[PDB]
Order: C-alpha cells, then sequence, then structure tokens
C-alpha cells in the first residue's frame, strides 16, 4: 500500500461541483446587490 | 379442453339443489348481507364448473334497520379467468345508468374450487388490489362450488390482511410469505327469496375474455348496462371458433 | 442430399412428433408462446406447418416472420424456399433493410426483419395482408420485438383473424404468457446433448489470466484430439491479447487459435468454420458475437468470464456508457449451450454459483430499458398512438425519466408540442429510418441548399467500425485515414473518405490499402440510396451546397445543439467536462478548436466525444 | 351447413343437403313449443337457430353476410374487428362508412345498405291499473 500510495457516480458528483461553483457568483452578487439596498 | 367444460357448464343448475350458507350465531351488533336467491342462481348457471368467474355486488341499507344491507345488483365486468384466481378490470363506472341511485359498492362475490372457512392468498391480494385504496369495508363473497353443490361463504378482510395484499402485488403460485387465514373474518350472509336482484353487464355482452386476451384491457374504461348475462362458453364468448370451423 | 432426402430430415426433427398438436394449438388460440429447443428446428419447420395449415394463400393473405438479424432472414428463407421446392421469391420470400425478394405482393411465406414490419404497421396498422405472424427469436427482446409485444396485443383486438406466435426462452415463457393475457406456452423438446457446468470455487482475481490458465489445462490434461474450445471474452483488445499470451505456452512445454469478433474483416471471421485435423485442437477466443450471431460445430468446450461489455444508456447524463459488467443467468446459459451442440460437453464458469444467484440478474435487461427511445417515441407517436404511449403497454417498461427526456429531446427538435402532442414536422421524419437528429438535419439541409452532402454524410454517421485499427499497427492506420483529413471536422472527412472512395470505383482494394471497411461503406451507399429514396417519396429536392461546407455545419446545429461542447471539453447544457476521442481528426497532442457539436457522447475508457465537428456559437442560438 | 363447409363424398354431402332442406321446419317447431311453454332463454336461442338455418351463417357472423349483394372482402374484416355491428350501425354518414370499411368507393352503397338494415327505436313505460294488473 506503501508503494502504491462508480465512475457514472464520480462523473454526477462532478456534475453537482461544476453547478455548485459557477451558481455562487450568483450568490455572491445577490448578497452584494442586497448590501447595496441595505445600504 | 374447453369443450368438457362446456358440456359440464350445461349441468349447473343442478348444484343449486344444494345450497349452503356459511352460517355462525347471529349477532344484531355488526352488519347482515342479503343475497337475492336469484342472482346466485343465475350467477352459479352462467359460471364455469373450474374456473373463477367473479362480479362486483351492489346495494344499500334497509329501513328497518340500517346494519341489513341488501344486495340489488351484481355487476359482471371483463374479466379473465383461471383455476384458484381470477383477473378482474377496475371499479366500473356505472353511475350514468339509470336507478343507481344510492347504491353503495359492497363488495365482490365469486365461484372457487376449493372449500375452506377463511379466505385463501389469492382472495386476499384481489380483495386488497380491488379494494385497499377505496372501501376497505367492502366483503367478499366466496363460493365453492362442486358437483352436487355450492357453498357460499362471506368474509371482512383485516387490516393486517389488506397490508400482506399490499405486500404481496402479486402471487407465484405457492409464495405464502406469511400468509395467515386469520387475516380474514367471518361476515353475516342471509340469502333470501323476498327480494329479486338483478344484473349489469358490459355494454358488448361479453364478459369471459378467455378467448380474447388481446381485447381484455384490465384497466380499461368499459361501458355497461342493465341486461341478461351471457354463459361462460356462450357463442359470443367464442367468436373464433365460428371462424376456424 | 437431393429433393427426397429434404422430406425425410423434416419428418425426423422432434417438431414432427407434435406437428399435429402445435398446428391444432393455433387453431384452439389466437396468440401461441413457443419453447422451441435448439434441436427442435422450429423456425424451418412451423412456418411450413401453417403454410400446407392453409392459412397463407388467399384464403388468409401471406405468413410472416420476424428475424433480429438481416442474415438470418435471407439463410432460412433460402433453406424454407429449398425445403419446399420453390424459387425464393414465389412462394416463399424475405423483406428485408434494402432487399425485398417476393416477386409477388401474394408472396405466400415471407421471413423479415421486425423493423421491417414495424415500418408496414405505420402504413397498414390492421397488417390486412397478412393471416399469420411468427416472433422468432423474441427472448433476443430487441426493441422492434418489444413494440410488436404490445401492438400486436393491441391489434389482435381489432383483426380476430391475425394468427400471432411468439418464441420464447425458459427464462422468459411465463412473463411472455402472463402479459399476452395468460394465453398457452407450448414447449418442444430438442436434440441436445448434455453439459456438465463447473463454477469456480472462489472469485477470480483477473479473468484474461484465469482464462488463459485453464485453457491449457483442458488442453493438455487431455491429449490433444478430438474435443475443441470457445473461450467467452469482452472485447477485441482483451482478445487480441489473449492470443499472444496462449501461443507463448505451447512453444514452452498441437493447438489452433483463432479470434472471432464483429470488427474483424469477414474473411479472417469465415475460416473458423473451416475444419481442423486430427490430433490438433480448434480454440476459439470470442465476444458475445459467439453467443448468437455465429454458431460453431464440434465444440466440447466453454469457458465463462461471466462479464459482458453492455451499453446503458443515462438519461441524466444524456450519455452511453460500454460498461464491463456481470452477465445474466440467462446469458450465462447461453454461453454454456455453445458446447453440448456436436456432442456432450462442459462449460467451466469463472465465477461462484452465488455470484451467479444474486449478483446476476436472471433476464437480461431488454434493450428498452437501457437505450435512448427517440426514434421508438417519434413513431410510436406517428402511428396515432398518443398519451396512449405515455402509457403505453410494453412488457418491460423503460424508465420514467427516460421516457420524459426523449419527451424533452422531440419537443425541443420541434417533433413535439409543449403538451406532447406530433406537430407535422415529426411526422415527415418518421418517415425517415433516423433517430430523429438525423432527419431533423436532412429536412434542415433541403432548406439551407446542402441535401446532397447531407445524404453522404447521415449514411456514413449510421455505420460502425468504418476505419480498421489492428493491435500494433495505429499509426499506418491514421496516415491512411489522414490522407482524407477535413481540418473542419471528422463528419466532413467522412465525406472526403466516401468521395475517395467512388473514385478509387468504390474498390475494395481501395478500402484495404487506406484501412477503411468495405463492409460499411457498401452499407453507406446502400443507405444512401434508400434515403435518395425517401427524399424522393417526400419530393424532396437533393441540392448540393459544393464547397460551402458551413452550410452543412449549420445544419448541424438544427440537430445537434443539445451534443454541443466548449474548450476546458466542457459540455454545453449540463457543464460536465468530456474529452474528445482520440481517433478525432480533432484529437492529439496538438488541435483546439474552441466550440464543438458532436455524434455522440460515449464512457469507455474514458467520457469521450465519439467524433467531433467545430461551431460558431451564433449558429447554436440561430437553430435554437 | 350453418358454416358452408365443403365435401367430397357424394352419399355425405346429400344427407348435408336433406338435413338442411328439413331443418327449418324442425327448428321452428322446437321454437314454438318454447315459446308457448313460456322459456325466454332457449326461445331467444331458437330463434337464432332458425335464422342460422334460413341465412347459412352464424349468431357470430355479420349482417353484410346476410346482404346479397356485399363484396366479401368487408364482410371478412369486419368479422375480424372487435367493433359490434350494433355500434358500426350507429353512422348517419357515407364518408363515415367509408372510413369504417376503410375503402372509400364501398361506403357509397354499404351506407345504403346500412340505411336499408332494419332498425328500432323502442321506450316503454309501466302504469300500475291495480295492484295485481299492470300495463
Amino acid at each position: 500500500m506503501e508503494q502504491n500510495e462508480d465512475k457514472m457516480d464520480l462523473l454526477e458528483k462532478r456534475l453537482a461541483k461544476i453547478q455548485q461553483e459557477q451558481e455562487d457568483d450568483e450568490e455572491l452578487e445577490n448578497l452584494r446587490k442586497k448590501n447595496l439596498e441595505m445600504s | 379442453e374447453w369443450r368438457k367444460s362446456a358440456i359440464a357448464n350445461t349441468l349447473l343448475y343442478l348444484r343449486l339443489k344444494n345450497i349452503y350458507v356459511s352460517a355462525d350465531d347471529f349477532v344484531e351488533e355488526q352488519n347482515v348481507y342479503v343475497l337475492p336467491k336469484n342472482l346466485l342462481k343465475k350467477f352459479i348457471e352462467i359460471s364455469d364448473v373450474k374456473i373463477q368467474v367473479a362480479a362486483f355486488i351492489y346495494g344499500m341499507s334497509a329501513k328497518d334497520h340500517p346494519k341489513v344491507k341488501e344486495i340489488k345488483t351484481v355487476v359482471l365486468v371483463p374479466q379473465l379467468g383461471h383455476v384458484g384466481s381470477v383477473q378482474i378490470s377496475n371499479i366500473p363506472d356505472i353511475g350514468d345508468l339509470p336507478d343507481t341511485e344510492g347504491l353503495e359498492l359492497l363488495g365482490w362475490i365469486h365461484t372457487q374450487t376449493e372449500e375452506l372457512k377463511f379466505m385463501a392468498a389469492s382472495e386476499v391480494a384481489t380483495h386488497s388490489k380491488l379494494f385497499a385504496d377505496k372501501k376497505r369495508d367492502c366483503i367478499d363473497i366466496s363460493i365453492f362450488s362442486t358437483p352436487g353443490s355450492v357453498s357460499l361463504s362471506a368474509y371482512n378482510l383485516t387490516d393486517e390482511g389488506y397490508q400482506w395484499g399490499e405486500e404481496n402485488k402479486d402471487i407465484m403460485n405457492v409464495l405464502s410469505e406469511g400468509f395467515e387465514p386469520t387475516f380474514s373474518t367471518h361476515a353475516q350472509l342471509l340469502l333470501s327469496d323476498r327480494i329479486t336482484g338483478n344484473f349489469i353487464i358490459p355494454s358488448g355482452n361479453v364478459w369471459n375474455y378467455t378467448f380474447m386476451g388481446t381485447a381484455f384491457n384490465q384497466e380499461g374504461d368499459y361501458n355497461f348496462k342493465y341486461g341478461i348475462p351471457l354463459e361462460f362458453y356462450n357463442e359470443m364468448h367464442r367468436p373464433v371458433h365460428f371462424l376456424q370451423f | 442430399p437431393s429433393k427426397d432426402d429434404i422430406k425425410h430430415t423434416k419428418e425426423q426433427l422432434p417438431v414432427f412428433r407434435c406437428r399435429s398438436q402445435l398446428l391444432s394449438l393455433i387453431r384452439e388460440n389466437q396468440v401461441v408462446v413457443i419453447i422451441g429447443e435448439t434441436g427442435s428446428g422450429k423456425t424451418t419447420q412451423l412456418a411450413q406447418y401453417l403454410y400446407e395449415e392453409g392459412y397463407a394463400n388467399d384464403r388468409g393473405k401471406s405468413i410472416v416472420v420476424t428475424q433480429p438479424r438481416r442474415v438470418a432472414a435471407i439463410s432460412v428463407a433460402k433453406r424454407v424456399a429449398m425445403e419446399m421446392q420453390v424459387p425464393l421469391g414465389k412462394e416463399v420470400g424475405y423483406s428485408i433493410r434494402f432487399e425485398d425478394v417476393t416477386d409477388s405482393e401474394c408472396t405466400k411465406l415471407k421471413f423479415v426483419t421486425d423493423g421491417i414490419l414495424l415500418r408496414e404497421t405505420l402504413l397498414d396498422d390492421t397488417l390486412d395482408k397478412y393471416s399469420c405472424v411468427i416472433i422468432d427469436e423474441a427472448h433476443e427482446r430487441s426493441l422492434n420485438t418489444d413494440i410488436l409485444l404490445g401492438f400486436f396485443k393491441i391489434l389482435l383486438a381489432r383483426r380476430r383473424d391475425l394468427k400471432l406466435i411468439i418464441t420464447s426462452a425458459t427464462m422468459n415463457a411465463k412473463k411472455f404468457s402472463a402479459f399476452f393475457g395468460n394465453a398457452p406456452q407450448f414447449t418442444i423438446p430438442g436434440r441436445t446433448f448434455p453439459v456438465q457446468t463447473i463454477y469456480t470455487s472462489n472469485p477470480v482475481q483477473d479473468y484474461v489470466e484465469a482464462a488463459v490458465s485453464q485453457a491449457v489445462k483442458i488442453h493438455l490434461a487431455n491429449d490433444c484430439s478430438s474435443g475443441d474450445i470457445l473461450i467467452f471474452m469482452t472485447g477485441q483488445e482483451d482478445i487480441e491479447t489473449t492470443f499472444d499470451t496462449l501461443q507463448e505456452k505451447f512453444l514452452q512445454v498441437d493447438i489452433e487459435i483463432l479470434p472471432i469478433y464483429s470488427a474483424l474483416p469477414a474473411d479472417l471471421q469465415f475460416k473458423i468454420f473451416q475444419d481442423l485435423h486430427g490430433t490438433k485442437r480448434k480454440i476459439i477466443i470470442a465476444t458475445n458475437i459467439a453467443e448468437t450471431s455465429l454458431t460453431i460445430k464440434g465444440i466440447r468446450y466453454v469457458i465463462d468470464c461471466g462479464y459482458s461489455k453492455l451499453k446503458v444508456y443515462n438519461p441524466k447524463i444524456g450519455l452511453d456508457s460500454l460498461v464491463i459488467t456481470p452477465i445474466s443467468k440467462a446469458n450465462a446459459d447461453q454461453r454454456s449451450g455453445r458446447a453440448g451442440r456436436t456432442a456432450p460437453g462442459t462449460a467451466y464458469r469463472l465465477y461462484t454459483e452465488d455470484t451467479f444467484k444474486e449478483d446476476m440478474y436472471l433476464q437480461t435487461i431488454p434493450e428498452i430499458q437501457r437505450t435512448n427511445l427517440s426514434n421508438t417515441l417519434l413513431l410510436l407517436k406517428s402511428l396515432d398512438v398518443t398519451d396512449e404511449l405515455s402509457k403505453f403497454p410494453f412488457i418491460d417498461k423503460p424508465p420514467l425519466q427516460t421516457f420524459l427526456s426523449s419527451l424533452y429531446e422531440l419537443w425541443f427538435i420541434g417533433a413535439i408540442d409543449t403538451s406532447g402532442q406530433l406537430t407535422p414536422l415529426g411526422l415527415q421524419m418518421a418517415k425517415f429510418p433516423l433517430q430523429p437528429s438525423l432527419s431533423k438535419i436532412l429536412l434542415i439541409a433541403v432548406r439551407n441548399g446542402c441535401s446532397d452532402e447531407m445524404l453522404t454524410i447521415v449514411s456514413m454517421l449510421s455505420v460502425p467500425q468504418v476505419f480498421y485499427r489492428p493491435k500494433e499497427r495505429q499509426k499506418e492506420a491514421d496516415i491512411a485515414r489522414n490522407k482524407f483529413f477535413i481540418a473542419k471536422s471528422d463528419h466532413l472527412t467522412l465525406l472526403n473518405v466516401f468521395e475517395q472512395w467512388r473514385a478509387n470505383n468504390f474498390s475494395s482494394h481501395w478500402c484495404n490499402k487506406h484501412f477503411v471497411q468495405y463492409k460499411s461503406l457498401v452499407r453507406a451507399r446502400d443507405i444512401r440510396d434508400q434515403l435518395l429514396t425517401i427524399l424522393k417519396s417526400q419530393k424532396i429536392p437533393v441540392i448540393s451546397s459544393g464547397k460551402d461546407w458551413d452550410i452543412i455545419k449549420k445544419c448541424i446545429c438544427s440537430g445537434f445543439a443539445h451534443q454541443a461542447a466548449k474548450i476546458t471539453y466542457v459540455h454545453l447544457k449540463t457543464g460536465v467536462s468530456v474529452q474528445l476521442h482520440p481517433t478525432s481528426a480533432l484529437h492529439g497532442l496538438g488541435d483546439l478548436p474552441p466550440y464543438v457539436v458532436y455524434h455522440e457522447l460515449l464512457m469507455t475508457s474514458k467520457e469521450y466525444i465519439c467524433c467531433v465537428t467545430s461551431v460558431d456559437p451564433f449558429w447554436l442560438m440561430e437553430y435554437g | 351447413y350453418f358454416s358452408q363447409l365443403k365435401f367430397e363424398g357424394f352419399a355425405l354431402n346429400s344427407d348435408i343437403v336433406f338435413i338442411h332442406q328439413n331443418a327449418g321446419r324442425l327448428l321452428r317447431a322446437m321454437f314454438e313449443i318454447c315459446l308457448k311453454r313460456g322459456w325466454g332463454h332457449p326461445t331467444r336461442m331458437l330463434l337464432n337457430l332458425c335464422k342460422s338455418a334460413t341465412t347459412k351463417m352464424w349468431p357470430t357472423n355479420c349482417p353484410l353476410r346476410q346482404f346479397k349483394t356485399c363484396p366479401v372482402e368487408v364482410i371478412k374484416r369486419l368479422e375480424a374487428s372487435t367493433v359490434p355491428w350494433g355500434d358500426y350501425l350507429q353512422l348517419e354518414t357515407p364518408a363515415e362508412v367509408g372510413r369504417a370499411i376503410r375503402s372509400e368507393k364501398y361506403g357509397k352503397q354499404v351506407y345504403d345498405l346500412l340505411k336499408r338494415f332494419p332498425k328500432m327505436s323502442v321506450t316503454c313505460n309501466a302504469q300500475p291499473i291495480t295492484r295485481s294488473v299492470m300495463r
């Protein structure tokens, strides 16, 4: 093990990760605009 | 092999000389179901010696005692029967027919070749499949029919029996998956000459789809009418025979 | 030999012992399910039995028998026409894609592909030119088969006089019967020999290595005469590494070792049927092609690895996966019944009994439960099965999301409205033998004015294994392909291949020289002439775009707007990252066009776009 | 004979002709007995057997086979179909009959025949006159 140191499930996790990454910018921009509105 | 059963069916009226009804000691505190004797007689006369034949029963309460459920109509429906089991089309839309006003669906009536003191697995399965989500108080009237005699027994089903028929969505012939006789309880049935019931039948008259599996739709949305029911091997159940010859 | 012995042959089969019971059971039932065993000889016999029983004449009109394979339909039609002693087409005949051999419209017995029959149900749903239908080899459960099971279950109401026969295997005869109204099964014995079966007492670590180990043991623990071996394996690259490994073991310590796979050129496929000497042993290393498509004599031994390369469509990702998966119990038994053909035999299973009991499902999953269905749903809307489609009686219903995704695809293409109802564009597309994108692109190519090129490109896109890439010669195979290279795409490189093929007078020797499969090319031309016939049936003009190949690429956007990607590649709508398949003209330690459209997405060793075309984004919102 | 089978042996193929050229009277006498005795089920059956002897066809056959001028192809198609005769009757338009046959040309003629096929509309009501007598 020291020297040596599902596929579709991992791809569905990569799909979820890429969606989550791209949606975060819109969430942050919504917070930034919310802060301007609150100000 | 139908040819032998067709011959045998001609004599079913002789079986009605021995009518036994399953009776326990009476209980005024629970329902009693009253079957008109003419309905029973005709139902046996149209049935088959081997194959299970089935129908719905519709009825209502008398004024004298609310718990006395008179059966008024037998609704015979598109079905495909077997020994020991029967495949029944859905609970019929009959409401646009005359005189259906104030009828309950009371449940189902059917023939069997085995004699029992409880509901069998195919009964509990088909009874659950028909009534579980719709009207759980509906009875089964089972009829043992055998040479010389018919024996009638009525049952309520427990929620344990309903649940078991939900767990057993289909039955392979002897799965016996913790089936219990105690899933069913005796129901008070009386057979009466004092009253006469009638038949509703499908509008194309034919109800036995044994020779006609392709036109049986078990989901099917069939139209119905009052009318005299055809026997199991009537010509109209058997059109191919008359096309071959 | 000769036209006398032919009848004794027919009488000597076990189907003849019960011939009168067969032709009576079909009189007393409109539907029959038949378990015919391998040595029943069912396929040639019963068709003759029913014609001779009289239905096939102008009394009833013709008999049809479906096959799943083209070559099967022709071969059994030749056999039965010769058993009936008639020139093929005149009373016995056949009708398959590109090839109708029926010299009269009233040709009395007609063998067909299940797809051909399915095509005919659209033009005549009652099929009134036929008295009897036989579904042969229906245990294979093809898409066309599975559709016809529902279609016939409804149509035989609409025709009491239409007789129906369904062949079945033992895993599913009850299941088939119950669907068809619990109508009677009939079981015929066959003249088949016993096969001894041996599970492995443990899971094997690597089935390739156990396979060669057991091959040498069967070969040399016995003396080398009088008993040949079949070994089942998952794919060409796996198979080719195995021959290499097994030859060396003999040279350390006679044996003849032969490949078979569908991508193998036909001359080398054919030689496996030719004989082997006494004292020498034949051994055959095979894909699933040797389960059913091919039949070998003198095999007495089988080794089964227990895994196969099954395609499954993932509808969520929209992605085919070719997965090395455990086989079904049925499939294991079919492999086992390859021994036992010629004489008593043995099957060695590289897996345990419990893995066969639980880890292997009983039946194989039907194709309809695991493929994209949009060709099917298009056709099943084109014949006016409506929300009747949305509730359609299949034996084994496709997954809800598969249906809804195919509906979404058709709605996207504009074959379907927001309620879910067929558009006239849909009905036109359904008259092509095509997945709907390839009909969309041909109809669009009319208006765009590239029908002429589009015909041959769509033809080439239909065809498997167009280029040949043997084990050591990856460089030479690609070098020959690259003489036809178009810098834009694989798609226009297919055009250059077909043009150069033709300029060489369609030469087979040119095909071989340039490492292209001639079988694939001749099928492409047959498809081109068929699609040209369909266009001339729809009266469409076959306009050429000339050197303005961008017109084709604009048309591709009309059909393939979902099947698009962008460089890291990254899918247009789901956003998953994906790769160009290494065969692509656009692949290498090299080329990188920014925006991409593609013919298929497929997971193999990697999540690959199968073949690649470059695009401008403006066309994607132009067409959709 | 009700099925119109074909026969080779002259003796048997004249036994059958003797049977059918007597059958009508005999069935009509059987029918009369049941109708007089009041037995509904056999009376209805025997009326169909009398009609079958008259028409050389069974109740499962369609009455286009009873219209002597009809084309055979139409009869055979409809006998295959699940649609009841009492359903095909309900058409009032010539084009609709053409569709129902899958023949435009024959729709024109067969519509005429359909409008000739004997048909009844019936209504009934009862009135109690006395306790015992119903009109």
